[PDB]
């Protein structure tokens, strides 16, 4: 991509994010690379793909599944002290899922039948990247010590 | 409508499979492996076994991590597809517990079913918790059987996944077993509601 | 039988014998294109009855409707790897437009979608009816997906020769004329809802 | 006469049928049509055989008619699958020699 | 048995012993292990239901 | 040989032979790092890697 002709213009972030995990994991991002700049709506270039990747991402007829990971990155000097910080489970494989798509309504009438077993959480202020939901796994903490 | 499954099932990009080694059957076998390379490794179990053996075992364990074997790819991309297609077409419809792995709390302990009521009190939800039948039976297998079962899979040298399970799924829809089996269930339970 | 017996045109199939020649056969490894498609053909058959019963058809729009046989179609649908079933989706798209079928354009569309399950995906209605579905169901008007009638729905980044195909179908398919024929006058006509 | 004696015994030894034209291979159209043991599809000359053969029990090997002429087809698959001669061929077709 | 007739894969064993008859080995030992994990790995039946 | 494509046969050949321990990023997933040395042959099938 030229800066010249795209120096304004927008792109998807999760284009970009599974970018440079593709690039850092060596699993093909080519044909990834030219989903990079957006059409009109932020979304339909996800409904439609350009290639189906599920090992990011995979569509649900007008629901988006992302698999949001690794916030926090552990180091290898990090050994559980209770002076050490804590992590919150944000350093393992998928901590949770997070489900974008357009409304509430078309969520709900997609979680008539989805599981929610260990529970749904939302934002409802500002989200990232649109309005969503949290599904977290069975995953847990051990950092604290007396609790799991 | 929703099948629940112990393993992570990431569905298929292309329907031409091909060998590749990013899933997690791979990964707890190469975690595994590496585990027994550090205890053959470590100087304090055995340096008693001499060099050649030593070198022979390291060769075995990184073949061993090497092997191929399309059956994580079944288990990762196929196999829920197979279970999603016949869970309708059953004479026994599925039954089935939330999975849970690490937790002391969410795993269950029992199930069970009630036929009667306990005493004087009448609402189920009262009764219910004092009063059944548990229901389950344990089940016994071979290990080896599985073991060899996930090393050594193989597929067609050529193969299309769209033609195969067209021509694989096809002929058990000349049944009527299903429509069958709701007419059974309307007479089950209208016999159930005459009785009482 | 009364067409070719008035045409002038007469057929030898030797034209595409003379094209090929087919020096090699005996080979075991594969088999040539050009050997294919001669034994696809087989040019040897010297019946050609379908030919003038499709060109009757048009005379018998109203009551009578000319489909291909489904054995026609390439069988379990067909991915586009495989050589014969590219002749065949071929076959097919060359001998489609002399039918009197109405949607035989979107027969043609969703032949080449389904050779193409997998590696180009074009947009849907809903979760019932998938991008694989056979061909030979669309027969009523009220299946043509909405991507068909409406060129930008699909994208040209993901399905490009899929979207040639739709372009090349809406812009070069063979459009419908008239002629006249018989004299009104003097003789009356059966004609109920063309002209007269 | 002998020419034709030659001939159909070439074509005794040789030029069995299957060619293997390529398709997607389906379940219900493959060349081991039941595994008579498993009772399943394999799809290949050697396949269905040398599966029947794995339910011959390893240890007890015995000759037999089968024995002889599971190899005699591995043989003739190897020289059929040879980049030379499928190709090469001596007579010429008024083209070649043109 | 269904599930058998459907599914695209095959088992067949002889990957084990492709591989395995080609580890390092010294032939002067008490053991090593490419005969034991034959031995107790046996794959010779199918039997794979 | 002559043919075009002998240098990136001579690559995904070892690409194919080695698989597992060093794995390279490519156009997409069906000409993968596994995918078979005889079947690129052509200059559009050559990864960028």
């Amino acid at each position: 991509y030229p800066i010249s002709t795209y120096n304004h213009d927008r792109v998807n972030v999760f284009v970009a994010n599974a970018l440079v995990g593709a690039f850092l994991s060596n699993q093909a991002f080519y044909d990834l690379l030219p989903l990079l700049i957006v059409n009109d709506t932020m979304i339909s270039d996800l409904l439609g793909t350009g290639a189906a990747l599920s090992q990011f991402f995979q569509s649900h007829g007008e629901v988006l599944e992302v698999a949001a990971g690794r916030k926090y990155l552990q180091m290898n000097n990090y050994s559980n002290d209770d002076d050490d910080p804590p992590l919150f489970a944000k350093d393992l494989s998928d901590y949770a899922k997070a489900f974008y798509s357009d409304t509430y309504e078309v969520l709900d009438r997609f979680f008539w039948t989805h599981d929610s077993s260990a529970g749904v959480l939302v934002h409802y202020d500002k989200p990232t990247n649109g309005n969503h939901y949290i599904l977290g796994t069975l995953t847990q903490m051990v950092s604290a010590p007396p609790h799991i | 409508e929703v099948l629940l499954l112990p393993i992570d099932h990431q569905p298929a990009n292309v329907t031409t499979p091909t060998l590749d080694f990013t899933n997690e059957l791979t990964n707890w076998r190469a975690r595994v492996c590496e585990l027994m390379k550090n205890l053959v490794d470590n100087q304090r179990y055995q340096p008693g076994w001499t060099q050649s053996l030593v070198s022979s075992m390291r060769g075995t364990l990184g073949k061993l991590k090497l092997i191929k074997s399309m059956t994580p790819m079944y288990l990762q991309q196929l196999a829920p597809v197979e279970l999603a297609v016949i869970a309708p077409m059953l004479p026994f419809p599925p039954f089935q517990v939330p999975y849970v792995r690490l937790d002391r709390d969410r795993v269950p302990t029992m199930v069970g079913v009630t036929r009667q009521s306990r005493d004087t009190i009448t609402q189920p939800a009262l009764s219910l918790s004092t009063t059944n039948t548990t229901v389950g039976v344990p089940l016994a297998l071979d290990a080896r059987a599985i073991t060899v079962a996930l090393l050594s899979g193989k597929y067609p040298p050529d193969l299309v996944t769209n033609v195969w399970y067209a021509d694989a799924i096809y002929p058990m829809y000349a049944d009527t077993e299903v429509f069958s089996n709701l007419q059974r269930d309307v007479i089950t339970c209208e016999a159930v509601q005459t009785l009482v | 039988v009364l067409l070719q017996r008035i045409s002038p045109l007469q057929i030898d199939p030797t034209i595409i014998s003379n094209t090929m020649s087919t020096v090699s056969e005996s080979t075991t490894q594969t088999l040539s294109p050009a050997s294919s498609i001669l034994g696809k053909l087989r040019p040897s058959n010297s019946d050609f009855s379908s030919f003038r019963v499709a060109l009757a058809g048009w005379l018998y729009n109203g009551v009578v409707t000319t489909v291909i046989d489904d054995s026609s179609y390439p069988k379990d649908g067909g991915s586009v790897t495989s050589l014969e079933n590219l002749w065949d989706f071929f076959i097919l798209a060359l001998a489609l437009p002399l039918t009197t079928d109405p949607c035989a354009p979107v027969k043609a569309f969703m032949t080449l979608a389904n050779m193409m399950v997998g590696f180009e995906t074009i947009p849907m209605d809903n979760q019932i009816y998938t991008q694989s579905r056979r061909a030979s169901a669309f027969s009523t008007p009220h299946t043509w997906p909405r991507c068909f009638m409406n060129i930008q729905l699909i994208s040209p980044i993901d399905a490009p020769i899929l979207r040639q195909w739709a372009e090349i179908i809406h812009r070069y398919w063979p459009n419908p004329s008239q002629i006249r024929y018989g004299t009104p006058n003097v003789f009356g006509s059966a004609n109920l809802f063309t002209p007269p | 006469p002998m020419s034709t004696r030659i001939a159909e015994a070439t074509s005794a030894i040789v030029s069995k049928h299957p060619a293997r034209v390529g398709l997607p291979p389906t379940a219900s159209s493959g060349h081991g049509y039941q595994c008579h043991v498993c009772s399943a599809v394999l799809f290949s000359p050697l396949d269905l055989d040398a599966h029947v053969a794995s339910h011959g029990l390893h240890g007890n090997m015995t000759l037999t008619s089968s024995e002889i002429q599971r190899h005699i087809t591995e043989f003739i698959s190897s020289w059929q699958n040879h980049p030379i001669v499928q190709v090469s061929a001596d007579v010429e077709n008024r083209k070649t020699a043109q």
